[PDB]
């Protein structure tokens, strides 16, 4: 057996785009630039003593969307207004959109749950904004769907 | 397509509706020229009256004692032979005779009032009715009437009231029949056959074993149970071939043919459950009237019976030709079914995706899985497959599945893409049939008993 | 009506977003890094209030084996022919939908019973869903 | 042709067993399907509810796929 | 995965066979069910997903020729 | 012995309708949707001073339903309205359903019987509706039928 | 099925506004600003042997409603001195309203129950007066309206 | 459970036989009846239901080898 | 696994060279199998199993 490239393109992460309101956010951090985590599992299980196994399924699918972003960016200033404009007005609801290179993409609603902590030291400091989504499900954009009906037993 | 209201209701009284069940088809061979098709599936007995089949006819006291049973299923198969006459013999004795004969969508019901003065009657009161003269014929002759259909004309006869057989006969064999019935259609389980003769009853269970059906028959004889020595009867004729068919003797299967009362007690059965026949009611059958030592006869020979008890009628023993349980065999043909439509169900999906099979050892584990799924598995849920470890033997009920690897596979298989010697283990569960108890009674002061408070040991330590 | 409203509506939401884009100076400009916003633009206002209001279908269908999920597609920049750059028009963006339906027509089937009704079968068996003989 | 047109020669898969929308399923009894297998006229079954092809050899008796 | 984890949210159906084979240890085979999502994360290099995948039995069982010394070590 | 499941589909909490007057209710709290509970025994037992037992059924089939709404829910302003409807008019019946989802179902008449305390706080609230029913006796949707003429004894 | 979002709007406490007597209260606790209880089940249930159930309606509609101020807030002087200008003068009513962000409102006249007690501690302490009102029916002031005629049904 | 009920309610019969098998206990062997339903919660998880049967007489009976030493200690 | 060879230049004939067209590369593949039939052997007990063997030995 020989081993196999499991693509054919390169993961680039500059090909990820992430669309806040219907602008393009730029100026990320160095390492990561967004983390997507659900906040409750999917489908708890029940066991009873007998070892019966009933389960039910999980409807909150709120998540936390991170988002890293130097101090420098200019888009730190977006958000801030925003906030601010949000709390006077009350609307705090608006689009947000992830396009994936060679994965997963999502798009929903979302909203700012927390600002960053803001610190000066020697070198460019880092701001972690946590974004909210309604949902939570990463949804494909690739040739998945005609498999999804073979899997299938039981 | 044109509604004139926007909500309407249909107001039936006194009927209600009846659930869709999962069963097997029955199929009854009978002979006689109402169709032209070798078989047909009916769903209620007025469809079959409907089709020119005179009440009280085999086919339609087949149906309608099929569709009473507990199990009953919602088709029922009727075969075809050829048809050359029928006999109405009215040997015995009898006060009112009433026979049911439709001719040619003609529906008409001969009366009458020693046996063979009976027979010149109803011969001369058939000549009578001039439509039955012009379509059909009639002819007396002893202590049975000879009737016939002139050739452009069906005719069926059946049972009205009193006491008399009707019998059919064909020159067409059973043999040579069953291989062209099958062609049509192989969607169905259950054997029944209206001829009553041995050489019949031993090609349908030549045929039923060749082609994997079941086979049932009453046989009506009295010398099923004679006493033992006497191995004259088709149940002892069975038995030395080592065929395997239900047979029941009955004093009524050949004026009823109460062989849909078995089925409909077998047809909506499911084997997972090893559910055997042992105290089955059935509507239809009437007691067994013999005494002990007819009964102990009958069971050497095979021949269930059907016994009242305490009020209420009951199978027993549902034990086959062979000597073993009917329950056994219908498990053995429902895993032999089944583990096949599974495996071949699951290849077809991944062929019709394109990626078919492969033969690799990275591929064909996955038969392990296939496998567990569907019987494995529902059998276990169901209780028929047995699980555990034995005490006695210290040994395990665990399924087991085996499959050979490619480097064993001999190159000529790889030439004909066919794979061989998978192996698969089961144990099977079983039903409780007889019990006996022993009790005991106390009358005076029972005397005290040992104040030993020893935990008692379990052997002598003597031993060299 | 329902095809007029979505002809009418997802035009209207677009043209405002190109015009609110435009007014401000960045123009939008065909290229991969912006054309993917359409996706956005669109799930909002027409594709989504159908949905809230029940109007547009969703879920999967257990008959067919097809999920109901709207879809949107977007053409890259190495798909457009040449003369569309010079006319500076976009083409063959692609929408689907399911509509609902009300119900119009209903009909009942009932039943009377008079005398006693007789005794149903006591088969406890869970029910098998198909028979095996099969070849 | 529908049923094998688009399939991808490169993954090796079968035409054996697949479902062609149109035919009817053969209502040959045993003894024919056997002759019929003999002859290398490939038959169209019906089987647990369904359709499928047959094994698709072709005239010389060499798999189809291996052509 | 994903698609299959909307298809059972939506029809209601969950359960599906699941099978391991091992190399020179153990293996299982049982029926599971997809627990949780793992988190997605894009950074400079490829990322991991973790998928939860639940099990109704967890009992690893021998493919070996183990079974002719378990009667042995029975004592007590 | 094998452990089964218990169930072939999954418990989801949606598939649980709710139907109060022929609309369906929606907007419902976080952990608990309904809480069904009967008022009294359903068999009183008397025991006598030499050992001799004698039981009397009870016809008093009177439940209460809980029903749990967050704050924000439109279904809070019909009821209230509602409310003051049946007052004034001097109506209070209304049918009232429940269908389970893997469990047992519920189809009587009923009426509001205590209007939930109102808090406002930094979190969203919650609203306990009780509704009583004329008849709290649980039934079956199930293959239930066929064993319960099995059971009987004595 | 998606999921939907309860409301366009965000429920933001210092929308609701309390008046009494014509003036906005401020000065507001931590947790839990108000809390508005009815005394007395709206409907009663008599249930008889025979299993025939009536019912009757209940025409006291007097509740408490509870409000929190912080020691340190100059309201406490207002309902403190009123509270002893209303004991000579004899007159207690004073209007009572409240607004509410995104749920039901309330306008009723009402008077001071009871005051609560003082307690001194190293952190601020916390009072909850008690502030009586004719009338607890939370109205609303919602699009509720059209679908009342709807629910009614026999 | 909920059919019984309402079947004893209709014709008035409420006994039925009661048994409970100990594994390394105590075991019970009387009649019963259906005393009060338990109330019914649809939350995130799986729900819980707590029947209450009664038993005409609620004395626990042994299944071992006692019997040897109830004659022993007896005194006074 | 899929073998490649080709000829050096002295193992090319005159007549190739003149007419400047090269052959004899090989190659040599090996092909898969999709399955078409498979066949079971199953087994039913209604007695309690006897005891295994218990030469718990490495079998040799």
């Amino acid at each position: 057996n020989q081993s196999k490239i499991l693509t054919l393109q390169a993961y680039d992460p500059a090909k990820v785009l992430v669309f806040i309101g219907g602008q393009r956010v730029s100026g990320f951090a160095a390492d990561t630039k967004i983390v997507i985590t659900r906040n409750n599992d999917n489908i708890s299980v029940h066991a009873g003593v007998d070892g019966e196994i009933s389960n039910a399924l999980s409807r909150d699918n709120t998540g936390v969307m991170t988002l890293s972003l130097q101090n420098t960016a200019k888009w730190n200033g977006y958000l801030a207004q925003w906030q601010r404009q949000a709390n006077v007005t009350g609307l705090i609801y608006l689009p947000v959109q992830v396009e994936g290179s060679q994965g997963l993409s999502l798009n929903t609603i979302g909203w700012i749950q927390k600002q960053p902590d803001l610190s000066y030291g020697t070198e460019v400091g880092q701001m972690d904004w946590e974004i909210g989504v309604l949902d939570a499900w990463l949804s494909p954009d690739q040739i998945q769907g005609i498999a999804a009906g073979i899997t299938g037993l039981l | 397509e044109y509604q004139d209201k926007v909500v309407d209701v249909e107001v039936s009284l006194g009927t209600q509706p009846i659930d869709t069940v999962g069963f097997e088809t029955p199929m009854f061979l009978a002979m006689h020229g109402n169709f032209p098709e070798r078989i047909r599936f009916y769903v209620s007995t007025a469809g079959m009256v409907a089709d020119g089949f005179a009440v009280g006819s085999p086919a339609y006291q087949f149906a309608t004692n099929a569709f009473a049973g507990n199990f009953a299923p919602q088709r029922v198969a009727i075969g075809r032979m050829s048809i050359d006459s029928s006999k109405v013999d009215f040997t015995g004795t009898t006060e009112q005779v009433v026979v049911n004969i439709t001719l040619n969508k003609v529906v008409k019901a001969v009366k009458i009032n020693t046996p063979a003065q009976i027979a010149t009657a109803l011969a001369d009161a058939v000549t009578a009715d001039a439509d039955l003269t012009g379509k059909a014929t009639a002819v007396a002759t002893g202590t049975y009437v000879t009737v016939t259909a002139v050739s452009p004309n069906v005719v069926s006869v059946g049972k009205g009231a009193g006491v008399y057989k009707i019998v059919n006969e064909s020159s067409e064999t059973v043999a040579t029949v069953l291989p062209s019935v099958i062609a049509e259609n192989h969607n169905w389980y259950f054997l029944a056959t209206e001829a009553r003769s041995d050489a019949d009853i031993v090609a349908a269970a030549e045929f039923a074993k060749a082609n994997y059906k079941l086979h049932i028959y009453n046989s009506t004889d009295v010398d099923a149970y004679a006493p033992e020595n006497s191995a004259a009867s088709v149940f002892d004729t069975l038995k030395s071939l080592s065929y395997d068919s239900l047979g029941t003797s009955d004093a009524g299967a050949d004026v009823d043919f109460t062989e849909g009362s078995v089925i409909g007690a077998m047809a909506a059965n499911d084997p997972s459950y090893g559910d055997s026949l042992h105290l089955k009611t059935m509507p239809g059958m009437v007691p067994f009237a013999g005494s002990d030592t007819q009964r102990s006869n009958a069971w050497s020979r095979n021949a269930n019976i059907y016994r009242g008890l305490y009020g209420g009628g009951s199978y027993i023993e549902g034990k086959t030709s062979s000597g073993q349980y009917v329950d056994v065999i219908r498990f053995s043909h429902w895993v032999k079914f089944r583990m096949e439509e599974s495996v071949f169900a699951y290849m077809k999906r991944r062929s019709d995706m394109g990626l078919s099979m492969k033969m690799s050892d990275e591929d064909l584990p996955v038969l392990k899985s296939v496998l567990m799924n569907n019987p494995i598995n529902i059998g276990i849920r169901n209780g028929g497959i047995l699980t555990g470890y034995d005490t006695e033997n210290k040994v395990s009920y665990d399924p087991t599945i085996i499959i050979p690897k490619r480097a064993n596979i001999p190159t000529n298989d790889l030439a004909a893409r066919i794979l061989r010697d998978v192996k698969v283990e089961l144990v099977y569960n079983n039903s409780l049939h007889y019990v006996k108890i022993r009790a005991s009674v106390v009358l005076d002061r029972p005397a005290g008993q040992s104040t030993n408070a020893q935990t008692p040991m379990s052997s002598s330590a003597v031993g060299v």
